[PDB]
């Protein structure tokens, strides 16, 4: 099988900066009658299929846009973008149609650099559609910060909890850059009850010193 | 050209799934179709081709065991069947129209990818909470509010909001694995405090292995 | 040389 081999695994660079990947194939691609190299290369976002940018290693799909090129013959390849945009984050993956099977690159994924933002901090009590159902969930949202490191605690009485909540992190907003963070405290109704005070406190570097967000049963 | 794929299923360890593909838009016999599988955490797998005129196919030899992929000229369909499912087969599966390079047009061409999890576990529809807006939930001039989708299986759960009228500021946020082996996720989205009392905010869920469609409005 | 066969929908003659 033909292995393709991308470096690096991730990468960040500033706004309008160049990024570059390169992905080598483990046997040579070229082929001397046609001078053509067997290769395309992909963009892939959260939560879609991937979309092709180029192929013959070096021909854009027609409209994708100019700061993509692509380079490279034989066994080695570079996929090129001139001027990252923000909406440019994705995974990126060359792919060979040499032989069979057709394999793919193990993907590289390019991340934007960008100025710290603190995070909005947003608390949310439990509906009273779910606590008539028996259980109760508190939700507490981080809404667009940068970098992603972000810590999030949750004190019911005012005593630190742990083990008993989960959370979960966007990908990269493809208009400002930052990312969002959900955590969910969740407890049975009778528990809830027991307590008054529910508070998320939020670790960001963004904040001098964490910021609590509470409300009262 | 559009390849629609068929919906989201659970399947038990050793059973078997069988995905659809309708195609439209172009003579269905001209082309081949591919099969790619993307488990989390792992690269694209290329599967086995068909060509949907005379049915020939070309299968990998990591599944050329338990991988049949059909076409039904008929319904511009084709079908791929994975056997003596396990555990590792959980993961995205695609049709793809892969690198049609044509004389005269080059294209490529993926349908949405069906998600299939391989589980003792059994097919249970969401409970869509509201994450209501509120003085706890405001901060400058703009207001916070979602919706908690709450104990489905298998993955996966869509969420839009006002039909897709609103975009800007939503954040669907990836699905938690709770203790109980059930998914739960949240979507929030940002508004202007200000327009709270004039303008509506309706979350659109689908869980289509539970056939579950709510339209949840959330109110302060 | 490579495989035609690996993927159908590729015509090597076409640009």
């Amino acid at each position: 099988d033909i292995v393709m081999t991308q470096s690096p695994d991730s990468l960040a660079v500033s706004l309008g900066e160049r990024a570059s990947i390169n992905c080598k194939s483990s046997q040579n691609i070229l082929f001397s009658s046609n001078n053509k190299n067997y290769l395309a290369w992909y963009q892939q976002k959260p939560g879609q299929p991937p979309k092709l940018l180029i192929y013959w290693a070096s021909t854009r799909e027609s409209g994708v846009p100019d700061r993509f090129s692509g380079s490279g013959s034989g066994t080695d390849f570079t996929l090129t973008i001139s001027s990252l945009q923000a909406e440019d984050v994705a995974v990126y993956i060359c792919h060979q149609y040499y032989s069979s099977p057709l394999t793919f690159g193990g993907g590289t994924k390019v991340e934007i650099k960008r100025t710290v933002a603190a995070p909005s901090v947003f608390i949310f009590p439990p509906s009273d559609e779910q606590l008539k159902s028996g259980t109760a969930s508190v939700v507490c949202l981080l809404n667009n910060f940068y970098p992603r490191e972000a810590k999030v605690q949750w004190k019911v009485d005012n005593a630190l909890q742990s083990g008993n909540s989960q959370e979960s992190v966007t990908e990269q907003d493809s208009k400002d850059s930052t990312y969002s963070l959900s955590s969910t405290l969740t407890l049975s109704k009778a528990d809830y009850e027991k307590h008054k005070v529910y508070a998320c406190e939020v670790t960001h570097q963004g904040l001098s010193s964490p910021v609590t967000k509470s409300f009262n049963r | 050209v559009q390849l629609v794929q068929s919906g989201a299923e659970v399947k038990k360890p050793g059973a078997s799934v069988k995905v659809s593909c309708k195609a439209s838009g172009y003579t269905f016999t001209s082309y081949a179709i591919h099969w790619v599988r993307q488990a989390p955490g792992q690269r694209l797998e290329w599967m086995g081709w068909i060509k949907a005129g005379n049915g020939n196919t070309r299968y990998s030899q990591k599944f050329q065991g338990r991988v049949t992929i059909t076409r039904d000229t008929s319904a511009s369909t084709a079908y791929m069947e994975l056997s003596s499912l396990r555990s590792e087969d959980t993961a995205g599966y695609y049709c793809a129209l892969l690198t049609v390079i044509t004389p005269d047009d080059a294209f490529d061409i993926w349908g949405q990818g069906t998600m299939v999890t391989v589980s003792s576990a059994s097919t249970k529809g969401p409970s869509v909470f509201p994450l209501a807006p509120s003085s706890k939930s405001t901060s400058g001039g703009t207001a916070a509010l979602g919706c908690l989708v709450k104990d489905y299986f298998p993955e996966p759960v869509t969420v839009s909001w006002n039909s897709g009228a609103l975009t800007s500021g939503v954040h669907t946020f990836p699905a938690v694995l709770q203790s109980s082996g059930l998914y739960s996720l949240s979507s929030v989205v940002t508004v202007p405090s200000s327009s709270l009392g004039t303008q509506t905010y309706i979350c659109n869920v689908n869980h289509k292995p539970s056939n579950t469609k709510v339209d949840k409005k959330v109110e302060p | 040389n490579p495989d035609p066969n690996a993927n159908p929908n590729v015509d090597p003659n076409a640009n």
